[PDB]
């Protein structure tokens, strides 16, 4: 609008949604955990944690994720990073089968316990997808889900603004975004590890 | 005095990004065969950690390297000749497949062939490449500890934490991690060569590359224990051992090794080092292990010294090799700038793949800190990686040479910042570490800009010397099976003749 | 072992497709007979993700696809046919292939930058530009760099050397990540704010 | 200390302080505050626009350098204008019915100084309103087959554009977004290629499986209706949402991905080592190619050849069903076009009678596009006449490209 | 009806410059070994001449090719199965080394080592590569007749001068010469395959390349006589025969042959031809040899014909091969424009390397001549090379197809001159030869501009089909000597296993 780097956003919606000027805004509450936590207990402790999905080292998104070289240099399949404190609290040991879930869905994977992960957050590196080394879910009774099985789209009104100079449409130039880091999930160690494939090669994680 | 040459390698751990590209390219080219699928000639490890194979640095457990007896004589830690032969029916120290990891694959085809009406979404489960059986779970891999993967108490079993109060490092604010890529060291006093009963392992005279003769190896599997770096891997299928071959097929024509040219972080340097082979035993048997580093530097010879040059020519070193030695980035980093250090010199093998230690973020403190000798940039004393850990890894526990390397790197940074930001000449930091402006500028040229021609200065191995390159050029590669390759005597039971040789002798002299 | 070698079709769909073609010489009408039948339509949709893929041929899949497209465009509208393909920069013509076919017939071409949440709405807001940034070589011209929520060695691997090398020119670097990420290994200082609260730190710094 | 050092450095070097930022900050709901925070730091220190300084945002490979050369090819702008672009977040939020489970309200995001009564409704209501005001694109666009509008307009004795505007005001024709579950306003055919939507980028994976695919899903919570929540005021509501919307899912890949596993048809495509193409990035200034080291293995074909063949079959199969048609296409007000100067002082909703429905200003542009369906293949395989008749351009500028077309006739033959 | 494919080759003799570059590159790559030093898989001959080996076209002398018996059945000219076996102890028709030339080298080292005080300037004299003895004089070579080297009466013994009053050509003003580069024809009905008692020679199903199995060949040396083009050369050292391999290692991935890509004159074209294998015998056994050319064209199938395409797919022809066949320059020149003709179709082998005849300077006349049908450009009747000579070489003596090819080339020239010089459209010449403007423009595109992508349209041989490319990709090339290659049965006396195979079977199906 001004032809210069715009610090002030004067569009009606920008003003009314409180962003005419930059201001601090805390992570939003997706309310995806409190309605399902403890509803389908498997006997193990459950805990809510921030679910971050930074991009992985053993693939570019899901490409190369099934590549044996990447699977061999990584942890052989879908895994989730947990702080030592959180894992110990939940009785989870390194490489234990765990299940992460909320109102949106559930996923299964193995834990990577590490000191470099701060307490309160979990990281399932972006995309390890749904075709390799995933057992059945104790929550859904279906094949375990993926990292996006626990997320859901929530648009922001300020990203719908159009017909206003710099705030006008363009393919890939403006529009609602698929934000996802504010998500929280319930985490717990798995008990029954059923593969749902008729091989009769299932396991049970004790206690 | 017997001069020999070798293309040494230096890895700048300060620029290491722990990406493993080096490992994947080597694997694709050299070890994708059944039998060595679990073997990574080049492998990268995140420290603190126990590595691949697990706890390979624990020589009390694995018995690798050499020991210096009370009489001053060298003996493989594995035992002398008789002791070693007495262990041949079952090597008691041999690492098992589980010390590496059980190689696996996945049933991808189940995704394609799953029958109609499946009760659940089909999936690809793991299967062992050793037994072909279903694996209930993958519990180990060659890079299992990547980026501090595992509880600190487990990772901290790291041999290099010896003599260090490591409790403080289990605290979040004091967390640290580094990358250690490694391959065979192609040692001057290799423990592998010394521990092979068949004498199938040898160091090539012309370029110092150490190889396991695939014809002559008998599969005694003692060498695996002998190597303190555990860089020899048994091929469980062929029944013979294999190891990094320093990409000799490429080096032979002057090309960088695959892991060197494909190093994304641009941290690997290749350059010739001329050494006095006659001094190898004297150096490796020095009484104090903290003297091994300097004793080895003393075996390296000055390539610009006419005395060395003339001796080199007399000893058969090609002119192009001597020339390459005179512009060797490895010689500059190890001998001139003292930035590169050997990996575990205490094993007494006189390793030829060296490392520049890594810098790190400043340690946790009470406040934001104050300007130090280097201004806004770090002072060596503030780095978070404990210098004693690095000394255990590179200098037999002596922190002096590690501190010098790190301080010099930081000094170069201070000097360059004054130059590029303040537009002023400030040699205060350089003077403190004994560096001249010229040295700092050359260090910068090689370490920062690092042009391709400066990272790799590999001369030809001159395959034409003492051989017959003409008939070879004309007939090599026609692998019809003449059955005459590999022997000097011409007689052969199948009454054949070499395809790449001349049988009709000239009668005109 | 995971390479796709031949065109594949869900068995239930193939069975109905071939039976339909036996009663309808025109493929558009064959498709209609299947899709307009709730039981038939449901039979192959519920088979999605449940095995049964069988080898088909380019001729068979091309006819079915063309027929389905015509039927949909004719009875509901061209915008009831859509295609999702992203990041044309990685393979320009490959992206163009489907986008061109769809655009000619009136199908919808779905965006990706916003969808993936790679679009920083703050860019159009501040500069009226989707995204335009300095090349990695330009990092080398900087004398002070803060890597904020960007895992350079892991997610910008081929360009990381510019970051590690510029340090030798006297450039100071700072890593800002909640966990001890790979990027921290390369910097002079590691700041670890609670994830999601970075704007607070930026505001205080601006202050 | 760092704020000071950062600024001091920028002052001494005239802006050579830089901030490399990524998804660690950009994937939060309030990504804009994270970014404007960093951006202000850089602007206050005069770092933007100076070599060695500025905002260095790195995420995906979004920079296709030869932009205006590629755009006409990709969206057939050499033959017809405009195409049908759509912003996917709104598209999936709508069609995979994730709005039916929304927990976040616009009300709780408003400034405390805003008139709450002026911003009531579900988040999707704001999108529908944005759509009808020409702010955002729609897809499907209208609640009636856009190929039939011109016919009805002719019988009404008025041109298609005026007929559409009149129908919209009166409500005889409605934006499809108002009734996404009526059975005619959802996508039915979806092509997926160079993407693993169902195994990677698809947020709300279980919702996509349920509503788009019609298969079992792992959704654990109840939807708005089941919770007795407030239904939207711009969108119709039904307790039992429409499931299995996609009639055909076609995926092209070289490996059997998660998306392939859930598709109806999988087409084997050529790997990057088996086809010719080009690649560029934000990171460096070089353009280089993908090349075929060997012909695609087995029965794989490049994406280009796959769609060319589909275009060929479509062109023959459509005969008798689709001919030379007239299409009514909505187009949102575009940034970098004179129309971006739409609403200067406030927001007026024509449907609320706050202003007239003026396409291209208070509503989306209403364009007429002629399509020659039988000629799809011939057009696909040739550079259209619009490059010569109209020209080429982008980012608010245009130019004559006749000499380039002349060159192309010699390079590609005719 | 059984469809098969092959990459045929067309050489445009009109653009031939007789440089031999094709011969040198082939030699360097494939035949520089002792035993085949005298063998030129690709060799170029100047005509008129007798060639290499001498008088190879004289089948009455060399007994090559096939004959059609009175009962209509085909039989190698060498004799039927029993007749041939009766000649095995000493092939009575075998060409001797002198029919080629005695391979030689020179004593270059004498130039370097000549002793001080030599009475005369040292020189390098010839020595035999067969005996190693001094040669008093070199009297023959593989290209001895280059550029009319030799008396006319000697060169004119050329078989192709049959039925021609050649006296007039011994006159200076009537002198003419042309170049004939040639390699193996990789025939559809190869006489070599039919005359090998061990069955070691075969035509590859997927690409029609004809090879001599170096494992299975027993050195019966009968095939050499069988080949009417004398393109099989005995390796006097290995005791086995070798021949042009159509550079299959390159063709297999879609690359041109070495002699094709290195052809300086840009006269070689490579393109797929689809043929009905079931019609081979019927075509080759046609009664009149002047019908063999057309009978072969009839065996070639239209690649754009959906009937052929569907049959091809049913018969296993890869889609990329069918696609390549649809843009084959060889198909256009042989089938559409009728410019390319087979080499000696009367041998009845159905050769797959064809030639476009050469134009030549106008013949000697009384005056400077007048404008003809083509203006200042030549009319076919005025060319100096006797058309009957070309017909004896390419069409079994029938001048009709040769005249058509030559006239069409001249017509294209007339049409293009009107266009580029007069700026006018003149199709008079094209109409006279039955060509359309479109055909002339395409001919021009391929023959004149001849872009690389238009000269070579070689598809992949698809080595992944019906084989296991994955384990091969991972382990091919490690020639340690597993002794398990070359056999389908796994059992082997040395108790070994294939390096590039998987021995541990999957137990999960
Ligand atoms: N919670 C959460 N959600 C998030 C993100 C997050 O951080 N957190 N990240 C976003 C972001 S930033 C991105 S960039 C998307 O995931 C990228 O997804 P996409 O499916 O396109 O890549 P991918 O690599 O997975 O897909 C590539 C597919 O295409 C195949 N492929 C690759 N090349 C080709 C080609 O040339 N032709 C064809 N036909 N296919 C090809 C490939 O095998 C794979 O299946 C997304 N959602
Ligand atoms: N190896 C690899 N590289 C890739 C990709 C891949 O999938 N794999 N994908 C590419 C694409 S498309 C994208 S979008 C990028 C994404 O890559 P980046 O932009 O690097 O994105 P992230 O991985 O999400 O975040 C980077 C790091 O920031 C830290 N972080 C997480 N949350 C926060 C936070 O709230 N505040 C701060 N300050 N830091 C935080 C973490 O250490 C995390 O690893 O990578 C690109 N390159
Ligand atoms: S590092 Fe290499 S040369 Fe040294 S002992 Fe081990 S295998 Fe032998
Ligand atoms: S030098 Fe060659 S063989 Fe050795 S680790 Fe590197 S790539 Fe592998
Ligand atoms: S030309 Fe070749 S294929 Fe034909 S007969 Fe001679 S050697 Fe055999
Ligand atoms: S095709 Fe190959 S082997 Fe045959 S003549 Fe040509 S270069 Fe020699
Ligand atoms: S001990 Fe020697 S015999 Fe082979 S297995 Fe090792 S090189
Ligand atoms: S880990 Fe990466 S930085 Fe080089 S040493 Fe290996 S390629
Ligand atoms: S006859 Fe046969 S046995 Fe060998 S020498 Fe000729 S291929
Ligand atoms: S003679 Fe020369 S013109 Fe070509 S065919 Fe051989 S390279
Ligand atoms: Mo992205």
């Amino acid at each position: 609008l001004s032809g210069r780097q715009q610090l002030y956003q004067d569009h009606q919606w920008m003003r009314d949604f409180g962003e005419s000027l930059l201001v601090y805004r805390p992570p939003i509450d997706t309310r995806s955990v409190k309605e399902v936590i403890g509803q389908k207990s498997n006997g193990n402790q459950e805990k809510a944690l921030n679910f971050l999905t930074p991009h992985q080292k053993w693939g570019i998104h899901s490409t190369y994720s099934d590549n044996l070289l990447m699977l061999t240099l990584g942890r052989g399949g879908p895994v989730v990073w947990l702080s030592e404190a959180d894992a110990k609290d939940l009785g989870i040991a390194d490489n234990d089968w765990i299940e992460v879930f909320n109102s949106n869905g559930a996923l299964t994977a193995r834990a990577v316990v590490s000191q470099r992960v701060p307490a309160g957050m979990t990281m399932m590196y972006h995309a390890q997808e749904r075709i390799v080394n995933l057992p059945g879910s104790e929550i859904t009774q279906q094949r375990g889900g993926i990292h996006n099985s626990v997320t859901r789209i929530t648009p922001k009104p300020t990203h719908m603004i159009g017909g206003y100079a710099h705030l006008a449409y363009g393919f890939n130039y403006y529009g609602t975004v698929g934000s996802n880091r504010d998500e929280f999930v319930v985490v717990r160690k798995m008990k029954n590890i059923d593969w749902l494939d008729g091989e009769g090669n299932d396991q049970v994680q004790e206690s | 005095m017997k001069i020999r040459s070798q293309v040494g390698m230096v890895l700048n751990l300060d620029k290491a990004i722990g990406c493993h590209t080096c490992s994947v390219t080597c694997k694709n080219v050299w070890t994708s065969r059944e039998g060595v699928e679990y073997a990574w000639f080049n492998n990268v490890e995140t420290k603190p950690g126990q590595g691949f194979p697990t706890d390979w640095e624990n020589q009390e457990k694995y018995k690798g390297g050499w020991i210096r007896k009370i009489n001053g004589k060298l003996q493989p830690r594995m035992g002398n000749r008789a002791m070693l032969l007495g262990k041949i029916f079952a090597n008691p120290h041999l690492p098992g497949i589980d010390d590496y990891y059980e190689p696996f694959d996945f049933d991808y085809q189940n995704l394609h062939t799953a029958p109609e009406g499946s009760k659940s979404q089909p999936i690809a489960r793991p299967r062992s490449l050793i037994t072909g059986e279903r694996m209930a779970k993958i519990e180990k891999g060659p890079n299992w500890e990547d980026d501090l993967g595992g509880e600190f108490d487990k990772l901290a079993k790291d041999k290099n934490f010896d003599n260090i109060q490591k409790a403080m490092y289990s605290q979040f604010e004091n967390t640290f991690m580094m990358y250690l890529p490694r391959l065979c060291e192609h040692c001057l006093n290799p423990a592998c060569v010394a521990t092979c009963p068949s004498g199938a392992i040898y160091k090539r005279e012309e370029d110092g590359i150490v190889l396991i003769d695939q014809d002559k190896c008998r599969g005694w599997r003692m060498c695996i224990t002998g190597c303190p770096y555990k860089k020899i891997y048994f091929n469980w299928k062929s029944g013979k051992s294999e190891k990094c071959i320093f990409c000799y097929p490429r080096i032979e024509a002057g090309q960088p090794t695959v892991c060197s040219e494909t190093c994304v972080g641009r941290i690997r340097y290749l350059g010739v080092l001329l050494y006095d082979a006659d001094a190898i035993e004297r150096a490796a048997s020095t009484e104090n292990e903290k003297d091994l580093y300097q004793r080895q530097l003393d075996v390296f010879l000055d390539p610009n010294d006419p005395k060395v040059i003339e001796q080199a020519i007399k000893d058969g070193i090609p002119l192009s090799v001597i020339e390459a030695a005179q512009q060797s980035p490895v010689y500059k980093m190890a001998m001139e700038w003292k930035l590169a250090l050997p990996l575990h010199p205490e094993y007494r093998t006189l390793p030829m793949v060296w490392y520049v230690p890594p810098l790190s973020p400043i340690q946790s403190a009470a406040d934001a800190g104050e300007l130090g000798s280097n201004g806004i940039l770090p002072d060596v004393e503030s780095l978070r990686i404990p210098v004693q850990y690095l000394a255990n890894l590179l200098t037999a526990g002596d922190t002096k040479p590690v501190l010098r390397a790190l301080k010099r790197m930081l000094a170069m940074r201070h000097y360059k910042r004054a130059e590029t930001v303040d537009g002023k000449v400030d040699t205060r930091a350089l003077e403190e570490v004994g560096l001249t402006e010229a040295q700092a500028q050359e260090m910068y040229r090689y370490l920062a800009i690092a042009n391709y021609e400066d990272r790799f200065v590999v001369p030809s191995s001159h395959r034409e010397l003492a051989r017959e390159a003409f008939p070879e050029k004309n007939g090599c590669g026609f692998t019809f099976g003449d059955g005459c390759h590999g022997s000097d005597t011409k007689f052969n039971l199948f009454n054949s003749r070499r395809i790449d040789a001349i049988d009709v002798t000239s009668k005109t002299e | 072992a995971n390479r796709l070698k031949y065109p594949m079709m869900r068995k239930r769909l193939m069975k109905m497709w071939r039976e339909a073609k036996a009663l309808h010489s025109d493929p558009v009408e064959a498709w209609a007979s299947i899709i307009e039948d709730a039981d038939k339509a449901k039979s192959f949709k519920q088979a999605r993700g449940r095995g049964g893929f069988v080898r088909s041929s380019w001729q068979e899949v091309n006819e079915l696809i063309a027929a389905s497209n015509v039927y949909t465009i004719k009875n509901y509208g061209p915008d009831r046919v859509a295609g999702f393909s992203p990041i044309p920069a990685m393979s320009m013509v490959s992206y163009a292939s489907g986008a061109r076919y769809l655009s000619l017939i009136g199908g919808t071409c779905l965006s990706f930058y916003d969808w993936y949440c790679d679009l920083p709405p703050a860019s159009p807001q501040t500069w009226g530009e989707q995204t335009d940034v300095p090349e990695s070589a330009d990092w080398y011209n900087s004398s002070y760099i803060i890597a904020w929520g960007s895992n350079v060695p892991q997610t910008r691997t081929p360009d990381a050397h510019f970051f590690t090398e510029v340090r030798y020119k006297g450039t100071k670097t700072v890593a800002v990540t909640p966990d001890y990420a790979e990027i921290a290994k390369l910097c002079d200082l590691w700041l670890a704010p609670k994830q999601g609260t970075d704007a607070a730190m930026a505001l205080a710094m601006g202050h | 200390r760092i704020a000071r050092e950062f600024a001091d450095n920028a002052d001494k070097t005239h802006g050579r302080s830089m901030i490399i930022v990524g998804a660690g900050l950009n994937h939060w709901y309030h990504l804009d505050m994270n970014y404007r925070g960093l951006i202000n730091m850089l602007i206050f220190c005069g770092c933007v626009g100076q070599s060695g300084g500025g905002w260095a945002h790195y995420v995906g490979q979004e920079k296709l350098r030869p932009q205006t050369g590629w755009q006409p090819l990709a969206f057939a702008l050499d033959w017809q204008r405009p195409a049908r672009h759509m912003n996917s977040t709104s598209y999936f939020y709508n069609h995979s019915s994730q709005w039916r489970y929304e927990t976040v309200t616009a009300e709780e995001l408003l400034s405390p100084m805003a008139d709450k009564s002026r911003y009531t409704g579900h988040l999707i209501d704001f999108n529908v309103r944005a759509e009808r005001m020409g702010w955002l694109p729609s897809a499907p666009q209208l609640g009636t087959n856009p190929l039939t509008i011109a016919g009805e307009a002719e019988k009404a004795g008025m041109n298609p554009v005026d007929y559409t505007v009149k129908s919209l005001k009166e409500g005889s024709i409605r934006f499809a977004a108002e009734q996404p579950e009526n059975g005619k306003n959802h996508p039915r055919n979806l092509f997926i290629w160079r993407s693993n939507l169902l195994g990677s980028s698809g947020k709300g994976h279980e919702f996509m499986l349920k509503y788009l695919l019609g298969t079992e899903h792992g959704i654990q919570g109840k939807d708005l209706g089941q919770q007795g929540g407030v239904k939207p005021e711009e969108v119709d509501w039904q307790d039992n949402g429409l499931e299995g919307k996609l009639d055909l899912v076609v995926t092209l890949d070289f490996r059997l991905s998660s998306t392939c596993l859930y598709s109806d048809i999988i087409l084997p495509t050529a790997t990057w080592y088996e086809k010719d193409d080009m690649n560029t990035s934000d990171m460096h200034p070089f353009i280089h190619p993908l090349s075929a080291a060997v012909d695609p293995a087995w029965e794989a074909k490049s994406d280009w050849e796959i769609y060319k063949a589909i275009a060929k079959k479509f062109s023959e199969v459509c005969v008798g069903h689709l001919g030379k048609e007239t299409d009514i296409v909505t187009l949102p007000i575009q940034h970098d076009s004179a129309a971006e100067l739409a609403q200067p002082l406030d927001v007026k909703d024509w449907k609320k009678g706050e202003c007239d429905l003026i396409p291209g200003k208070t509503a989306p542009h209403i364009m007429v596009v002629e399509r020659d369906y039988p000629a799809t293949y011939e057009r696909f395989t040739s550079i259209g006449p619009l490059m010569e008749k109209i020209g080429n351009g982008g980012k608010g500028i245009a130019w004559n490209t006749q000499s380039e077309m002349d060159l192309l006739r010699k390079l590609n033959y005719t």
